[PDB]
């Protein structure tokens, strides 16, 4: 199959900048959609074509990115708020072959904390 | 020529038994036991009928290759007609399968009508009628000679120009026209598969489309891989006819051996549908 991990968490002061990472490697035939969640709260998701679908609570707040070469997705955080302290799960949609169906995936998780 | 005299009947009999068993099983199962699923199964039923006809006519060719021909001019004409009908029917039912898949995948919204009509009222006109009409030269030319010793059951054209014309049209139609149609259809299909995130509008429809599509790809690839070397051999032979290719007399006998052996090995196309059913029927 494929492997996905998450990183970028830790104890960070409010109003700082960081970039979460989620790299997929292995039996990858194609990656279709990659996004971060928080049930399943859709906070960000960038299609392979770049047509991002940001969340209502983060409209104009979060910035997403993707490197097709490294199969990585980056989340640019800025202007931290206490209500945003949560654990984020990397979500991606992949395929293992031309004749294989659409397979969903999930990440381990990253915890982001705001100082208070 | 003892090697060829022993090699030909064994292959013509192995293919005969396998064809009878597999094609009879497929025809019975999909004609009376009602295991037909979709249009691809109808096309495979037509393929099985044509292959059953050719497999039935094979033992006469086996006996002809063994010793002689004690069957008659009428049977010579019948076997030639059956061979031509089977060849032209199968090579174009494959193209009809390809067109069905292209319409199913590329235009997936309103393909039901030009996916049902094209198989319910158009396959006969598109496949069988031209196949039947192409056998008029078989009626005219197929005969039994009375040469020394053996009796030969082949086609005796009055002049070599018609020989090269018939070889060229056989190659042209039955390798290039379905070849080009299949190339276009499957190039578009593969370009769609690698790009579209989700065919149709649901995951189940997508996976159904992929699962139905793949066996036809395998079947077409195997069919063309079987038939290609014979076409290469007869292309070289035809270029020997037209004063282009000229080498030592060893080349002529080498080409004769190559073409005979490769036709024997290329008659294996009749055993493809049962083998794919066995592979993908668990
Ligand atoms: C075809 C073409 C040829 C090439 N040539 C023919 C004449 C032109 N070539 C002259 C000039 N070429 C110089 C060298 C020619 N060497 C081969 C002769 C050799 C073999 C075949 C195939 N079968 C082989 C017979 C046994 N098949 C059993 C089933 N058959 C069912 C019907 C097909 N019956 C055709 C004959
Ligand atoms: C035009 C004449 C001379 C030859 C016709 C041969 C055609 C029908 C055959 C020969 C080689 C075949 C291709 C070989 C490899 C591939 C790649 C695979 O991922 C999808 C099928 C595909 C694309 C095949 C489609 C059918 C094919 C193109």
């Amino acid at each position: 199959q494929v492997q996905l991990q998450e990183s970028g968490g830790g104890l960070v002061q409010a109003g700082e900048s960081l970039r979460l990472s989620c790299a997929a490697s292995g039996t990858i035939f194609r990656l279709y959609d990659m996004g971060w969640y928080r049930q399943r709260e859709l906070v960000a998701s960038i299609t392979s074509g770049g047509s991002t679908k940001y969340g209502d609570s983060v409209k104009g707040r979060f910035t997403i990115s993707r490197d097709n070469a490294k199969n990585t997705v980056y989340l640019q955080m800025s202007s931290l708020k206490p209500e945003d302290t949560a654990v984020y799960y990397c979500n991606a949609e992949y395929r293992t072959g031309i004749w294989e169906e659409l397979l969903d995936g999930w990440g381990q998780g990253t915890q982001v904390t705001v100082s208070s | 020529a003892n090697f060829n005299k022993i090699f030909l009947p064994t292959i013509y009999s192995i293919i005969f038994l396998t064809g009878i068993v597999g094609n009879g099983l497929v025809i019975l199962v999909m004609g009376y036991q009602k295991k037909l699923r979709s249009m691809t199964d109808k096309y495979r039923l037509h393929l099985s009928v044509a292959d059953l006809l050719f497999v039935i006519t094979l033992p006469f060719w086996a006996v002809d290759a063994v010793a002689n021909w004690y069957f008659g001019n009428f049977l010579c004409k019948a076997v030639h007609v059956i061979y031509t009908v089977n060849l032209y029917s199968s090579v174009w039912i494959l193209a009809f399968i390809s067109l069905d898949r292209y319409l199913a995948i590329v235009h997936a919204t309103n393909s039901q009508r030009p996916r049902k009509l094209l198989a319910e009222k158009v396959v006969y006109v598109g496949v069988w009628i031209p196949a039947l009409l192409l056998t008029i030269p078989d009626f005219i030319f197929a005969n039994v000679s009375e040469a020394d010793d053996r009796y030969i059951c082949d086609r005796f054209y009055p002049n070599d120009l018609w020989v090269v014309v018939f070889q060229f049209q056989h190659i042209m139609v039955g390798l290039i026209l379905p070849g080009i149609v299949i190339l276009s259809c499957y190039c578009i299909i593969i370009s769609r598969l690698k790009s579209v995130r989700l065919l149709s509008g649901s995951r189940e429809k997508d996976r159904n489309l992929r699962r139905i599509t793949r066996p036809t790809v395998i079947l077409i690839l195997a069919f063309f891989a079987c038939w290609l070397p014979y076409y290469i051999g007869i292309s070289i032979d035809s270029f020997i006819l037209l004063e282009i290719i000229k080498q030592g007399c060893e080349f002529e006998n080498t080409v004769h051996k190559w073409i005979s052996i490769t036709e024997a090995l290329a008659f294996f196309h009749c055993c493809l549908n049962p083998i794919l059913y066995a592979f993908l029927g668990a």
